[PDB]
């Protein structure tokens, strides 16, 4: 570009409109351990 | 009120503002911490005058000193020694930690609270910098071999070679041949 | 950027790092600590960081900026507002360039293609 | 390490609250350009973009962008210059990217502690320490080296 | 050789503004008295810092003031689960050892920082770029090998990952570019010539009426008679628009033993 | 020089680094390189230790 | 939730109030989704300017000195002064014994010699500390001016003008942006999209593989 | 994983002494010249540099400072503005940056 | 009784009259409260710290007199005064020297009072909030020259940028819309005029200089 | 990282009861 | 079913897995795949819980 | 397979895993515990697991396999030999198919190529 080269592969603009339906996933701070006494 | 905050800036030019509030002539000779010494030192001076109250009943002065201790403990916190530290909220200015700005580890300890990862480890860069050994004085009266040997040692001039890391003393590493007697825990 | 009033908390918690902060909803209880009379619509209290902004204005109108704005109910609103927009700016950036760090993202623990299983 | 320790001490806290006009932690640019954006103006949307870029600059607390090393437009000294030249946010975001790419490490996320602790180095604290040890030494003498009875 | 004063000193013109946040009569009366004698009072403490003298922060009665920490739901239980809610109380209750421990950084923000590479590794990078722009890339092999050898491996990993991040951010910025420069159906064939000579103020409340009935005095002269007539006209238009309705789709989250889709929630329960 | 050349194992957490599966979905297919088995680590001049 | 003030401004919360019903209130949030993608892209087209303008290169060998900050230990000098004063009180409190009892003659004779040596150490350290502080203050001020006069020319480069012209075009561009309607749809900023696209098309080439090209002195955040 | 684990790339010899663990020697360690010898050796270089290496220095210093800039276009600007219209390749050969 | 207690009396003279004469005997609770806070000679008003010094001062001084009262090592060398054979004459001035060194017991107490503490590692921990640091923190440091010289450099260069910034805004104000949209623009950009609107040219929104 | 950390893929409702934490 | 669908974060150590830098030097250049974002985890029949 | 008498102890230690075992040299002290007379050449004692084998043969020749071989000096040689060849077979396979696990391998922590740095 401005006296600088940044090697990158061929960009695919089609990846912009990629259908990614969001999925449910909850994190539980406070849960179960592996073993209990 | 927002316009009242900028009153000293409207009368000034940009160059006058910089020379006024930004380019303050360096003068590191003042005792800035006198403000804290006077305030906190007044507790001791106040105790001198307060311990002489002409109150007749001994248990009435017990109440006075209980109230005076409450005034102090609002700042000191823990009454027992070697237990904790006091808590004083101070003003933020450009001279906070002015004499330790050159040290990098002091900034990381004060400023950065790092988030532990799944691979629960200190950053490798932080560990690597931590292995670069610091400088430890040879003078040692705690190890009796050096207490005797260093009396016959000849202090020769260490001519500067142009560096800032000349190991003219021993190194603060447990594996150094002149520091293995020191316990690093 | 959040384009709604409500957001799932888990979507702003980390999946492969310890969770030391949350992105909580606006603290509506602080609105009842203002002693003076004011008009606030319920349609503006859920959007992120805006309630603390309107409160700061209400407090800067009733009081000023000198010796009267310096009361606990008004300074906490100014501190919350300033802190809310800083945290939300960082979380928004982290969501834009580091979406793999958060729960719910399919890249935090990528599910492999069937061609990678060798069947 | 093992060094001298005091019985009672005080820890200072240079808090960067941002709500106190008495000290340098007051963000004058943010509060002025924010109130400026509340009034109807032709640049009302421009000032908003400016404030958003200013927040993206605080978010970059790198060695080249921080108050500890007294960098321009990041320290308390140069907080007023934002009032005259708010266009330099892009220059900062680019400068930090130049040095980070060549001479820096990975951009890691950390929590920036605004509370700045510092142990106050006082004189009277050691007087109290000597007094406590003076009582301890006197008991050693009172119990074992007292021959008055 | 006068001491330097900060900008805050010119707002108040004194070093002894007795600012106390506790709004009790005993406190504000004592502050006004103390604020007047601060010039000749030995029990005076500064609250405006200077080059020659440090200062104290805001006072809370006899103690010191600090804002309530920003609400953080993260907590750690000791004896029993407390279900701490930072939004249930105005001021955060103190942390008892046997009850709860709060998250670190009562007053902390989220920032991004970077480690500073070793000085000798930096000098090898400077020498490579310098030899690159002077002698070209093909004649910088010796300077490249010095980098791989002198720079510790933890630094090479950072350098390796910086390229992958900026490659990621480069795409994330170009995807936004594509979505931003996309021409929608409502702007097909429109150019700068079809733009109106309007500014931001022309879309405000004074020039553009909001979508509310009581924003101005537009509907203040409406009577119940005019309303009943208007209800008849809107119902007339519905005799032609109600003919169509979207069909009910299948529930993708019908099975409870299946990871549900984070589908948009309904406006109302 | 020995402590300059004293590293720790495993480096940093890989899961905190950019994923290859994510770059593919962003439009950049990463290229796979081989290990550089020919370079020997050495300490710099004494002035930098 | 980034771009807070920008989004709050586009929704009109600076002059009006949102609808009290969720249906329309939520549509108004999704209407600015295009404008945020635009205003963020515009902010990433700023041209570069010399980094050596308001910041000295920290990698320069001149800064390999790793110099420390010389200070004055007032608290140390004050304690040792109060401790020396304590000895004078001990002699005064016990003056008759030190002066008249010959068994304490050695203290009467040598107490002042030790006190002077203690004072010498106290004042020597304070005096030396003071000298080093002044040598440090006068060097940073002299060396700072030499570096200014050395790099003043960097302000004459045309890239400084190019940087300011880009900043003004964004100001005039965003000043022309306006809300066209209140239907709570993306078409409420229909004409503003064309204005911003012209700005982006003026500093980039949309018909490229990567219209936004990376350079180390560019914008990422 | 043991916490006190280190990977070393140079040979070390550990002493087999009771109650102590440390590095007692480095294989093939050569003792270079003493600090006094290097001092005398350096003074001879500084003495010559002080007597014969001070003419035409002001120009070389400007060239060195110009090459410490970030971008090449700024170097050319520094050379033309400060170094009296110098050339990039011609100045790099003087400083010894050319192959 | 001491002068400081007498000073309190003259200051509390009117207060004593109100408590001891009026409140201390009125009736009921006002009596119990006034008789509890009575003013007079302090019951158990002795100060043990004062006494602790007086005792330790006297005991240590009796030791100084013994340690300092020794026969001279110099006079025993001639074998003419009081000392012919003194095989431990070289121990005569050990205890005296040991007592004279005690004058620096409190002057040099702790590490900070024996050296320049800012050059020692424990000082860094105190300034870091009494926090543990790696032992090599004193070496990993950025030059203080850069931090202070760059702080001045940045400001001296901004005053010159403010003047350059004004000349640029002025020269651009006299520029046509076509010139300010094509100069410094991308080559592939085709200029298309926009509708003229009123947008002021204000240097600083805040009324600053 | 917290030892008692779990990622669940199906919705769950937790009881808002004192001294107890359960689904 | 909830505990069947209750996983822990980060999986196992990637450093204990075959490297791509090693396969290259062994003669096999791995192909980079993208993340499968369309699959929804579900529990099996009750008999297998 | 090891094609020498000596091996670097570090070359068989794990880099990214806890080191709970070493691959030590043959225990020559066990050879002096045999009370009977035997002929052993020093040229066979360093190779892995062979010394324990020869000692086992000497003990199986002097004594048998019943009520006379069951003495501590002879059973430890049989156990050491059976255990040495089992570990060496496992370490040899782990060295063949998992060379990246051990110290000294360039794939344990791959050094990147210069093209991956972006300079
Ligand atoms: C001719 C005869 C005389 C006729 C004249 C009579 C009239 C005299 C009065 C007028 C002239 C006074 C001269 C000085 C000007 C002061 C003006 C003023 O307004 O001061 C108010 C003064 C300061 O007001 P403030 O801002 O609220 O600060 C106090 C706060 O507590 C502070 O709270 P804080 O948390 O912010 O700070 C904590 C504080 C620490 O503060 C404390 O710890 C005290 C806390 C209170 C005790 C705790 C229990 C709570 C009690 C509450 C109830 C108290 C009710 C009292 C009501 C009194 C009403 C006035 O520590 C500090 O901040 C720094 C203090 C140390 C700085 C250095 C001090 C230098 C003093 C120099 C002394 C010089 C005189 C010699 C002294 C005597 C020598 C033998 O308040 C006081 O009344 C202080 C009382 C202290 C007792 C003084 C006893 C000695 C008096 C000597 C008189 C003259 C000599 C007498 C000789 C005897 C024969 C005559
Ligand atoms: C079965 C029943 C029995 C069970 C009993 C219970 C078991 C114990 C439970 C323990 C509970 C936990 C303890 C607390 C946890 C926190 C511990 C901690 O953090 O300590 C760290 C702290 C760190 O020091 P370090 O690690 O040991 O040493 C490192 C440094 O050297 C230290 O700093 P440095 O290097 O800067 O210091 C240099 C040195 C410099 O010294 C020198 O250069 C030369 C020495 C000069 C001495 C001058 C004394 C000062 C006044 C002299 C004035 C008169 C002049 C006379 C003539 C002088 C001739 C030259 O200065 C000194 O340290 C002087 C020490 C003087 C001590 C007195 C000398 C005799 C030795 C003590 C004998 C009595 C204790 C034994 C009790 C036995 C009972 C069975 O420990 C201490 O040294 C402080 C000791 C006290 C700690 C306990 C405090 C507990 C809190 C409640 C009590 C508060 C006191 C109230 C007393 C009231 C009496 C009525
Ligand atoms: C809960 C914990 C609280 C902790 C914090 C509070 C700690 C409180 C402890 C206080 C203990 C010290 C007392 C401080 C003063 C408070 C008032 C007081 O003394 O108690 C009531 C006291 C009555 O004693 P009492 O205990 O109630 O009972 C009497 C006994 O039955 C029989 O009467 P007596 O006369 O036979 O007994 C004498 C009595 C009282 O004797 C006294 O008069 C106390 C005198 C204290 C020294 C004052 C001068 C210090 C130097 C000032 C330098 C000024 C610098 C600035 C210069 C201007 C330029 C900026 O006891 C003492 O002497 C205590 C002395 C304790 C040792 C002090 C020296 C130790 C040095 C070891 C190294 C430590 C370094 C830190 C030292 C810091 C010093 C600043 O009041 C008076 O004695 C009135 C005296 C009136 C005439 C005095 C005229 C002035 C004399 C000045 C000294 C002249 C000698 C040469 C000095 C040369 C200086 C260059
Ligand atoms: C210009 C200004 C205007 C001036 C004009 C006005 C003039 C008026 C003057 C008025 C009064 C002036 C006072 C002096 C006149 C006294 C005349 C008299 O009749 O008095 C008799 C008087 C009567 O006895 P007293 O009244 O019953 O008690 C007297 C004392 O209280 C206690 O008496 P004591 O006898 O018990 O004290 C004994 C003590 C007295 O204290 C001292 O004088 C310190 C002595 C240190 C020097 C020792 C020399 C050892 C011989 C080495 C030979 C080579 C020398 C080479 C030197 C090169 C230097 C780089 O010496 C010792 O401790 C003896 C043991 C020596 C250590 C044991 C081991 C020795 C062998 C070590 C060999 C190591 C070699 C290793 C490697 C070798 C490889 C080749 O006795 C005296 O001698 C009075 C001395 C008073 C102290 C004076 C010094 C005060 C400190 C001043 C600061 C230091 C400046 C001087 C430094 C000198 C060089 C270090
Ligand atoms: C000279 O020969 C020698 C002796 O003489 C024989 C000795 O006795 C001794 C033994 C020494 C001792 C027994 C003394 C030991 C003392 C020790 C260990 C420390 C004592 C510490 C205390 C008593 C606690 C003091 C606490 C403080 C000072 C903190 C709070 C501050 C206070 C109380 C003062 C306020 C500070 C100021 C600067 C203001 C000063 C105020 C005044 C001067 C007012 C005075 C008022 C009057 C009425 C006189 C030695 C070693 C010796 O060498
Ligand atoms: C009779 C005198 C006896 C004194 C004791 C004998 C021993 C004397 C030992 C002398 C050692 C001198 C070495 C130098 C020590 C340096 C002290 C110091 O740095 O103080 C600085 C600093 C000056 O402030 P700056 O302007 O910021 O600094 C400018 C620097 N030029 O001084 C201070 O800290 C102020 C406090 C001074 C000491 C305490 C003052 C109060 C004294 C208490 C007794 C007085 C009681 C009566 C007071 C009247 C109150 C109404």
């Amino acid at each position: 570009y401005e006296d600088f080269v940044f090697t990158t592969p061929y960009f695919q603009p089609e990846s912009t409109f990629k259908s990614v339906p969001k999925l449910f996933s909850d994190i539980l701070l406070g849960g179960v351990e592996w073993v209990y006494t | 009120d927002f316009a009242e905050l900028l009153r000293p800036l409207r009368s000034l030019s940009f160059n006058q503002v910089v020379d006024r509030y930004v380019l303050i002539p360096p003068n590191h000779t003042f005792y800035r911490n006198w403000t804290y010494e006077k305030f906190l030192g007044g507790f001791g001076l106040s105790y001198l005058i307060l311990r002489e109250l002409p109150l007749r009943n001994f248990y009435a002065r017990v109440f006075v000193m209980y109230a005076f201790a409450a005034k102090v403990l609002d700042h000191l916190g823990n009454p027992f020694p070697f237990s904790g530290h006091g808590q004083i909220v101070a003003a933020a200015d450009r001279w906070n930690h002015w004499d330790v700005r050159c040290y990098d580890n002091v900034m990381k300890a004060l400023k950065y609270i790092r988030i532990p990862t799944v691979q629960n480890n200190i950053p490798e860069a932080t560990r690597w910098y931590g292995r670069q050994p610091g400088h430890l004085l040879r003078a040692d009266t705690y190890w009796i071999p050096n207490l005797v040997s260093q009396r016959f040692a000849k202090h020769q001039p260490a001519h500067w070679d142009g560096t800032q890391n000349m190991p003219i003393f021993r190194l603060a590493d447990p594996k150094h041949k002149d520091s293995y007697m020191v316990q690093f825990r | 950027t959040i384009f709604a009033e409500t957001w799932e908390a888990s979507e702003y918690q980390y999946r492969n790092k310890a969770n030391l902060k949350t992105l909580p909803v606006n603290h509506l209880g602080k609105l009842a600590e203002l002693k003076f009379d004011f008009v606030e619509y319920k349609a503006h209290q859920l959007i992120a960081c805006h309630l603390y902004e309107r409160m700061t204005i209400h407090c800067m109108n009733q009081y000023g900026l000198f010796k009267d704005f310096y009361r606990p109910e008004c300074l906490d609103a100014q501190y919350y507002f300033k802190t809310c927009v800083e945290l939300n700016a960082a979380y928004g950036i982290q969501k834009k360039f580091f979406p793999e760090h958060f729960v719910g993202s399919p890249y935090a623990r990528p599910v492999p293609q069937f061609q990678q299983l060798g069947l | 390490t093992s060094e001298s320790v005091l019985a009672y001490d005080y820890k200072l806290w240079y808090l960067w609250s941002g709500v106190s006009n008495l000290d340098e932690s007051f963000d004058m640019f943010f509060n002025q350009y924010w109130a400026l954006s509340l009034s109807t103006s032709v640049f009302q949307l421009f000032y908003a973009v400016i404030l958003d870029r200013y927040l993206s600059v605080l978010f970059q607390n790198t060695p080249y962008t921080n108050d500890w090393f007294r960098m321009m437009l990041h320290s308390k000294e140069t907080a007023l210059i934002w009032l005259y030249h708010p266009e330099l946010s892009w220059h900062i975001n680019g400068l930090n990217q130049f040095f980070t790419y060549f001479y820096g490490g990975i951009l890691e996320f950390v929590y920036f502690d605004k509370s700045n602790p510092d142990m106050c180095i006082l004189v009277h604290t050691l007087w109290i320490h000597l007094l406590i040890l003076f009582l301890i030494f006197t008991g050693f003498v009172t119990i074992l080296f007292s021959f008055y009875g | 050789k006068a001491p330097g004063q900060i900008y805050a000193y010119d707002i108040h013109n004194t070093h002894y503004p007795y600012v106390n946040i506790k709004q009790d009569s005993q406190t504000q009366l004592l502050a006004s008295f103390r604020r007047s004698i601060a010039s000749i009072n030995p029990f005076s403490y500064r609250q405006v810092p200077s080059q020659d003298r440090a200062a104290f922060g805001l006072r809370w009665g006899n103690a010191w003031y600090a804002p309530n920490p920003y609400p953080n739901g993260i907590h750690f239980d000791r004896v029993f689960p407390t279900h701490y809610d930072p939004l249930a109380e105005t001021n955060r209750t103190k942390a008892n050892l046997q009850l709860i421990k709060y998250a670190p950084g009562n007053y902390s923000t989220l920032v991004v920082t970077s480690e500073k590479l070793p000085r000798p590794c930096i000098r090898t990078i400077q020498n490579y770029r310098r030899c690159q722009m002077v002698n070209g890339t093909e004649k910088c092999n010796s300077e490249a090998q010095d980098i791989l050898a002198i720079c510790p491996n933890w630094a090479l990993d950072h350098m390796k990952e910086k390229v992958r991040f900026y490659t990621k951010a480069l795409a994330i910025n170009n995807q936004t570019y594509i979505r931003a420069m996309q021409v929608e159906e409502y702007n097909q064939g429109r150019t700068v010539a079809d733009v109106a000579p309007k500014t931001w103020i022309h879309g405000t409340r004074q020039h553009l009426r909001p979508d509310t009935m009581w924003a101005d005095d537009r509907y203040t002269n409406i009577t119940q008679t005019e309303i009943n007539e208007a209800i008849k006209r809107v119902e007339a238009r519905k005799a032609r628009e109600h003919e169509k309705k979207p069909v009910e789709q299948a529930n993708v989250n019908a099975n409870t033993g299946e990871q549900p889709v984070r589908v948009e929630k309904s406006l109302y329960p | 020089r020995m402590r300059y050349l004293t590293e720790d194992p495993a480096g940093d957490d890989p899961l905190q680094k950019t994923k290859d599966e994510h770059l593919v979905d962003l439009g950049f297919i990463p290229k796979v390189f081989g290990a550089n088995v020919e370079v020997r680590k050495r300490a710099p001049h004494d002035k930098y230790l | 939730m980034d771009n807070y003030f920008t989004a709050i401004t586009l929704l009109g919360l600076r002059d009006q109030n949102l609808p009290p019903f969720k249906d329309a209130r939520l549509q108004r949030y999704k209407s600015i989704k295009k404008m945020i993608d635009l205003i963020e892209t515009t902010t990433k087209l700023a041209p570069p300017m010399p980094v050596e303008l308001f910041m000295l290169n920290p990698t320069d060998p001149e800064w390999d000195d790793d110099m420390t900050y010389p200070t004055i230990t007032h608290a140390t000098a004050l304690y040792k002064s109060s401790a020396l004063a304590g000895n004078l009180f001990l002699y005064a409190y016990n003056y008759n014994n030190f002066t008249a009892n010959i068994r304490l003659r050695t203290m009467r004779y040598l107490f002042p010699v030790v006190s002077l040596a203690i004072f010498g150490n106290i004042y020597w350290d304070y005096r030396s500390q003071l000298v080093k502080v002044n040598l440090f203050d006068e060097y940073i001020q002299a060396r700072a001016q030499e570096l200014v006069k050395q790099n003043e020319y960097l302000l004459e480069h045309e890239d400084v003008k190019r940087y300011v012209w880009w900043y003004e075009d964004l100001k005039e561009t965003l000043a022309r942006v306006h809300r066209q309607a209140n239907n709570h749809k993306a078409c409420d900023f229909k004409d503003s999209e064309i204005i911003l696209q012209d700005f982006i098309r003026r500093y980039t080439n949309p018909k490229d593989n990567l219209p936004i090209k990376f350079h180390p002195q560019g914008q990422t955040f | 994983m043991q916490n006190t684990t280190n990977i070393v790339h140079v040979p070390v010899h550990m002493g087999h002494t009771h109650y102590f663990d440390y590095i007692d020697s480095f294989p093939k360690l050569k003792e270079g010249p003493t600090l006094e010898e290097n001092h005398i050796t350096n003074q001879k270089i500084l003495r010559e540099q002080l007597i014969s290496g001070q003419q035409g220095l002001e120009q070389n210093l400007c060239l060195r400072n110009c090459f410490k800039l970030s971008q090449k276009r700024y170097i050319e600007f520094c050379l033309d503005r400060k170094c009296g219209g110098a050339d990039f390749q011609r100045a790099a050969t003087i400083l010894g940056y050319t192959k | 009784m001491n002068p400081i207690q007498k000073a309190w009396l003259k200051i509390l003279e009117p207060v004593s009259y109100v408590i001891n004469e009026k409140m201390a005997k009125r009736t009921g609770i006002i009596g119990k409260l006034g008789r509890f806070f009575a003013i007079g000679p302090r019951e158990y008003g002795v100060h043990p710290i004062n006494r602790m010094f007086i005792f330790m001062n006297r005991k240590y001084m009796a030791f100084q007199a013994v340690a300092l009262h020794r026969y001279s090592f110099v006079k025993s060398l001639t074998h003419n005064g009081f000392h012919m054979l003194r095989v431990f004459r070289h121990f005569a001035f050990v205890l005296p020297a040991t007592v004279l060194a005690g004058l620096g017991l409190f002057v040099y107490w702790g590490d900070d009072n024996k050296c320049y503490s800012p050059d020692r590692f424990p000082y860094l921990k105190k300034r870091a909030g009494d926090m543990a640091l790696p032992l090599n923190s004193l070496n990993q440091r950025t030059s203080a020259h850069y931090i202070e010289i760059n702080a001045i450099y940045g400001a001296e260069m901004m005053k010159r940028y403010h003047k350059v910034w004004e000349n640029i805004i002025e020269e651009r104000s006299k520029a046509t819309d076509q010139e300010k949209k094509t100069r410094y623009a991308h080559p592939s950009y085709q200029y298309s005029p926009l509708p003229v609107v009123s947008i002021p040219n204000v240097l600083n929104p805040l009324n600053l200089q």
